[PDB]
């Protein structure tokens, strides 16, 4: 089936002991190595396994911090969730070529570039949009990220 | 000088005094050479639960994360003196957990419970019958007078020597004790290769093979006492009192051995050398053995020699004016450290502050 | 009299039968040497202690490490350390009824596995040459080999101990000719040493 | 004093005493030099199954995980007790859970004395009496642990070496520890292993010299220790006087016994090469005299005795151990300085021990 | 082709003499040295040579003992046999960080850590799962080992 937002909450409420283990990781396949991860993800979850890549990416992104990624519900007026490009653009901390490099990145490199971007950004966004794009992470999603960023940064000017 | 340094050279017959999770002999690599090791924690426990500790220092502290068993035990030992509910209230305030007399209790980690302190605290909680002051209110008064709680620590000394770590309940505010004794892991002065005993269990009605790893070694034990901290930990008790405890520690470190596999391997040996020295700064002589000592006629003789020579070097180089005394069975006789023929004299020498 | 240390390429020392056939190429015909397997296999081959009447010549399958010319002058009634891998056995016929060749019942060697039999065997074969003052007989696991082309087993015993010299020439003779069967399978080499 | 310390020097060829996985002599490295070794359990089994043990202490406890064999023996010997089924039941309660006869398999090897099993058979009457729920019966016999220990006056070895229960009911009631601590037996001196033969043969040829260090029979140092109080506890509360007798039997056995159809080298000339018995507050072992030592003068025994004696002097003076001590030495050597009584034969030493060092 | 379960039975039925030789070894390349091994493995067999590493690992693990590794056929309900992680977890003797250390290990070291773990565990498991993971011994297999252990220990 599909992965809930309950993962986000579960990440929020888990103890610092485990979270320190997960936060302490350079790349996602290294996330695969440690136990607290399997313990975290067992419900959602391992071993479908069609989900596993998505879960590695999602947890790896969440791993940035307790409140690095903040979840904001779609406003009734907008009826669209604020999305990662818009968020990174909104924060104002992020420089666009570091996103261009994100678009250019490949496999393990892309997530690592990304995790680095959020911590510096401390973004607010609709978590399942990030989940949805992270689940596929096709070229279309990559491109949409940049489009969103440029457009909102231009609107914000 | 504030710091008392205890150096022991003790040799052991083929034994297995301490082993890991997988029944392997505990070891450490020093100077690039393998050494057999005995955990500090193991030595400390061997001391606490020693026969000598009971006679000369008294009652050992009770370390459990089971409070219900402790509920029952405390009710047994303090029931005649107090009220049953008071005990429950006191424990609940001290550990930060609820008591429904459900036989499951659940503590954060194993904590050193001395009964004296709980009794002393009961004396205080009785004053709740007076007011009662809200627990937080009681906390401020209990925050003001920590020293009062430490006097109570003369029973259960082991905590005073090794210190405790309080996470939960009201032990976090009052129960944090550190120092006063620093003890090293005991490591061999020379390289060891570990012998594998291949044993069988003979069924008298008829082939099961098992291995036990052993090794004989010459171990260097080091310990340190911060007397001022010891005085602080015991409620300010006299230096004169602190040195006695220190001497008891000296004796125990010279004579006491972990009991691991002693029925089958009976390495009940005393210590061939003991030195004690008073100093402003703690010093360990492990680096005398960084160069693993090679056998000339056993490891012990060259070990003693190495220790003395390194001590000479350190003494001259760092200008250590300190009270110093040595006890040997082996006579090179140092250059200058006072020689004691017997252990009791070393102990007395220590009791009279090294003079 | 020549004592050597020799290594044999593993691809030429897989079976115990091959080993002697491989040392055979160090020379130069009747066999005139004994050998003792020190290390069976290493990545460079099998290691061996080779006693012979001639100098071994190195090959591409059998390599000499070092050789010595030694002459044996032994004193009388002086104690010595000895090592001897041997095949202590008893020739018997036959729990099975099987027969071979000229059609008479088969004879087969069996290993002496009871310690007293072994020590008796050793002191027996030594005899008046020496007195076994002290011996530990080590049971070694059975060795197997291939032909050619037959299937056989050899359970071996390693005698390690102290002895005393009664007659010297007897003992050097016992050294030169080897002790016990299976000399071609790395048995019978009596190694001596001073205390 | 609570502890009796037994120090033995016994000589016998290194030989065939005890073996490795590859049937090589057991050894240990001490003082940086290789020593021949005899495992404690081997000494102990040699004692338990000794002829002298059978007569002077009684029958040995039978160790096994074969329950089917044990049913057979138990039904045979306890047949006079009216039911077999109750026997089966008691075994099933002590260890869970047995059927007739069948090959069921105990967790691990544990020493069975028939007496205790019989006693349990006596106790299970309470099963029909109350009728007690098995757990209740366990709680009731948990109350009086000492009662079962009295049955160990048969099966003493368990009292001496102790048993370990991993499962069933014997874990609650059957936990016995102590009372005897016994060291592995190690030589006082070097015997040399893996000597380079290639270089050994260099020295041999004189050739004209015709000329070393003498031959030698081994000399082993054995240590044992008994906790008299713990022994008394283990027997269920027994006279001290009796415990010391058991100890003396242990002394004699430790002084005389050798595993594997071997004898002491001087077994025909006397009862013991050296034996000391010492009473103490704390166990003490004299192994360290042999950490440096021992180089042979003619023989190893004489210098072994000397080294031991000197070390005892040094230790006794250094740690201030006043204790009852008694020594049996035929070898005339510079004897001990401090307060040790010399005994002319082994029985006198045993007697000395029997009367608590009087 | 592939290696049968017949190896396991062959190991079970071989005489103690050979098993004592094989069991007495520190590392697998040392297993290559001794004859009884080649003799054992010749059928299945040495040397494809593609099989050799797997055979070394398998025999090295089996070498722990006659009944260290116990073979249990898969229950119909489970749909696949109890696997090594699950086994080591089920036994309860094993501590997880000594397994983490297995995940961290490299080459000869990984097996040595493993045999100690098996001897201490005396596990019951479906032998071809172990054979299958041992044949590749990729990082994925190791991670799966840890996963299995944690997940079952939690349950």
């Amino acid at each position: 089936e599909i992965d809930a937002m309950a993962l986000y909450r579960a990440w929020q409420q888990l103890d610092n002991g485990s979270c320190a283990q997960i936060r302490r990781v350079s790349e996602p396949d290294e996330l695969r190595d440690i136990p607290a991860f399997y313990r975290l993800v067992q419900p959602f979850g391992w071993e479908n396994p069609r989900h596993q890549q998505a879960l590695l990416r999602m947890v790896f992104c969440l791993s940035a911090g307790k409140n690095v990624i903040r979840h904001q519900d779609k406003k009734s007026e907008q009826t669209t969730g604020i999305s990662l490009g818009r968020a990174l653009a909104n924060s104002g901390r992020i420089n666009e070529r570091r996103i261009f490099q994100l678009i250019r990145a490949d496999r393990t490199a892309d997530m690592v570039q990304l995790r680095r971007l959020l911590t510096h950004a401390e973004p607010v966004l609709d978590w399942p949009l990030m989940a949805r794009m992270l689940t596929w992470w096709g070229k279309r999603e990559r491109q949409q990220l940049l489009e969103d960023f440029v457009l909102t940064t231009n609107k914000n000017a | 000088s504030n710091f008392i340094n205890i150096h022991v050279l003790i040799s052991h017959s083929p034994s297995c005094l301490n082993r890991d999770d997988m029944n392997m002999q505990k070891d450490a690599i020093f100077g690039g050479k393998r050494r057999v090791r005995i955990s500090s924690q193991s030595l400390k426990r061997a001391m606490r639960k020693s026969g000598y500790y009971a006679q000369n220092i008294g009652e050992s502290s009770l370390r459990t994360i089971h409070l219900a068993q402790l509920r029952d035990v405390l009710r047994q030992k303090l029931g005649e003196r107090f009220d049953q509910k008071i005990i429950d209230k006191t424990l609940a305030l001290l550990s930060g957990k609820s008591v429904d007399e459900a036989e499951k209790i659940s503590a954060d980690a194993v904590t050193p419970w001395v009964v004296g302190e709980i009794a002393w605290f009961c004396e205080q909680v009785a004053k709740a019958e007076a007011d009662n002051l809200d627990d937080k209110k009681l906390l401020k008064v209990l925050k003001e007078d920590i020293a009062a709680i430490r006097v109570n620590l003369q029973q259960g000394v082991d905590i005073a020597l090794s210190g405790r770590m309080a996470t939960s309940g009201m032990m976090t505010e009052l129960g944090k004790v550190d120092g006063a004794m620093s003890i090293a892991h005991a490591i061999t002065t020379h390289q060891v290769d570990s012998d594998i005993d291949w044993f069988t269990a003979v069924d008298d009605l008829q082939a099961h093979l098992g291995t036990q790893e052993f090794s004989s070694g010459v171990f260097y034990r080091y310990a340190n006492i911060n007397l001022a901290q010891l005085q602080e930990n015991l409620g300010g008790a006299s230096r004169e009192q602190a040195l006695e405890i220190a001497t008891h520690v000296v004796h125990m470190l010279a004579t006491e051995v972990p009991g691991a596999k002693q029925r089958t391997y009976a390495a009940f040996n005393p210590a061939d050398m003991v030195m004690v020295n008073f100093s402003d700064m703690p010093l360990s002589m492990a680096n005398a053995f960084e160069k693993a000592v090679k056998a000339k006629d056993g490891f012990l003789q060259p070990s003693i020699q190495a220790f003395n020579q390194y001590w000479d070097r350190v003494a001259n180089g760092y200008g250590l004016n300190g009270a110093a005394a040595q006890f040997s069975l082996s006579d090179p006789i140092t250059a200058q450290v006072k020689q004691m023929p017997t252990l009791e004299q070393l102990k007395s020498w220590v009791r009279n502050n090294g003079e | 009299m020549y004592l050597s240390k020799v290594i044999i390429a593993r691809a030429w020392s897989r079976d115990l039968y091959q080993l002697h056939q491989g040392l055979w190429h160090l020379f130069p015909a009747a066999r005139d040497f004994l050998f003792h397997v020190e290390k069976r296999n290493t990545p460079e081959g099998c290691h061996v202690l080779l006693q012979s009447a001639q100098m071994p010549v190195s090959t591409a399958v059998a390599t000499v490490i070092k050789t010595k010319q030694v002459e044996f002058q032994l004193q009388v009634g002086v104690p010595l350390y000895f090592r001897l891998r041997a095949n202590p056995i008893k020739t018997i016929l036959d729990n099975q009824k099987r027969l071979d060749s000229k059609g008479n019942i088969k004879r087969c060697r069996v290993p002496l596995i009871k310690e007293a039999e072994q020590i008796a065997w050793l002191q027996r074969k030594l005899g008046n040459a020496a007195r076994v003052e002290d011996v530990h007989p080590i049971s070694e696991r059975p060795q197997y080999f291939s032909g050619d082309g037959k299937s056989g087993k050899i359970q071996t015993v390693c005698f390690e101990g102290v002895l005393t010299i009664n007659d010297a020439p007897a003992l050097i003779d016992l050294v030169q000719q080897g002790i016990g069967p299976a000399k071609s399978m790395g048995c019978g080499l009596l190694s001596l040493a001073p205390l």
